[PDB]
């Protein structure tokens, strides 16, 4: 929900 | 530091054969030895620093979460008294996370927030600072919980005022921030509304930009377009 | 030992807990602080120690394979020099799971085999000594390669022995058994046909005492027969 | 292709 944890 | 014997170019080189491992824990103390050499982060760099971290403390807060649960089953009506260990499992783990957290907003604090000048470094770091202080503002539950909130709060609010003067409105970074200041007040400060009004104007000012950009830039952009479009959709 | 004022009780418990919580690194340290208690496990809490540590050096072996690939392409014909890193992190992980391994391999001897005398647990435990080897064996490449091998095989082999006396062909215990010891073969001794004998005929003999179990311990034996079964497909 | 980790 947040975002990506890589582009 | 366990990393300071260790060239600058050395440690990015071993932070992005980290990543490929999948090994977080490695990628991050790498990216904090690079931070800590003092110099500038390049994008790429600082795109390094916030996947490791993000990853690192993600699996974190997903095993808070499991733990937490049964925590709360635990202290229902009818459970049965189990000791201790419970509880002290889930501080254990909380002690860790929030020990990232604050490592994280120690090499923001020492010293990348204050060298950094460009839009697109100071956006990104004020950005991170807004979601450690959120990922702390998940688990606390004493008197400094409000000031964790407002810390957060206020991190987010003054990327915000930047990134609205000085980027478009399809620009990643920004459109990521404000996605996760619209996960802020839903899930953080009670704030249901302010969230589903920043992830809707967001989201058309976006889509009203999207005609200036390239392919490529456009697929970038379009993709947290639709993550603004999910939250929405789960939110009303 | 940072486990020894925890009660056995208690690392069982958070054992449990961190495996639900995918923490498999704290629920082998809970495990091995339970071990070292000085009691023999029970039948659970050996499937405990082994899936924690299954699980972490799991991670490490997946993480080498990527490492070393990296390693191998980095050192074909038209290949740029990019310096010592991609050595030196690839030693570094292969560092860290031989530590886990020779872990396991302590608490296996000191004291956990000896004491061992009913078929499952000593089948168990011998079959534990064989995969750790063999893990050894996947990233050995010295002097000592031969006797990994060796230590390996003989351990798998002494499992092998007692669990074709004392436990029926249909045991989940020597399924495993001997899927990983004709994985040892396939993998490690340059002994394909050695790995599909005894992969066809262990399937085989379980086939053929599958009638004599309940539904349960059915759905236990041919999960791990379909395995076999995959392994013969593949190498077929 | 191993044992599951996991009964
Ligand atoms: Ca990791
Ligand atoms: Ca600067
Ligand atoms: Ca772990
Ligand atoms: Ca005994
Ligand atoms: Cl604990
Ligand atoms: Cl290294
Ligand atoms: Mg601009
Ligand atoms: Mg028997």
């Amino acid at each position: 929900g947040s975002e990506p944890w890589k582009q | 530091g366990a990393m300071g014997s260790m060239e600058r170019a050395s440690l990015i080189q071993k932070a992005k054969l980290a990543e490929q491992a999948e090994r977080y824990e490695d990628m991050a103390a790498f990216m904090k030895g690079a931070v800590e050499k003092g110099e500038e982060l390049s994008c790429e760099e600082r795109n390094l620093l916030s996947v490791a971290y993000k990853n690192v403390v993600g699996g974190q807060r997903a095993a808070w979460r499991v733990l937490s649960s049964i925590e709360q089953k635990s202290n229902e009506e009818g459970s049965e008294e189990k000791g201790p260990e419970v509880r002290e499992y889930r501080e254990k783990v909380e002690t860790e996370l929030q020990g990232v957290c604050d490592t994280v907003l120690g090499l923001l604090d020492s010293h990348l927030i204050k060298e950094a000048g460009d839009a697109e470094s100071r956006v990104f770091y004020l950005k991170m600072k807004g979601d450690y202080y959120r990922y702390l503002a998940e688990v606390a539950t004493g008197d400094d919980k409000k000031r964790i909130i407002d810390s957060a709060r206020s991190a987010y609010q003054e990327a915000m005022d930047i990134s609205k003067k000085e980027m478009p409105p399809t620009n990643p970074i920004r459109l990521g921030l404000a996605l996760n200041f619209s996960v802020f007040h839903y899930e953080i400060a009670n704030s249901p509304e302010e969230a589903i009004s920043l992830a809707k104007t967001t989201f058309d000012e976006a889509m009203a930009d999207l005609h200036t950009l390239s392919e490529d830039s456009y697929k970038d952009s379009t993709l947290i377009m639709q993550l603004l479009r999910d939250n929405l959709t789960l939110w009303t």
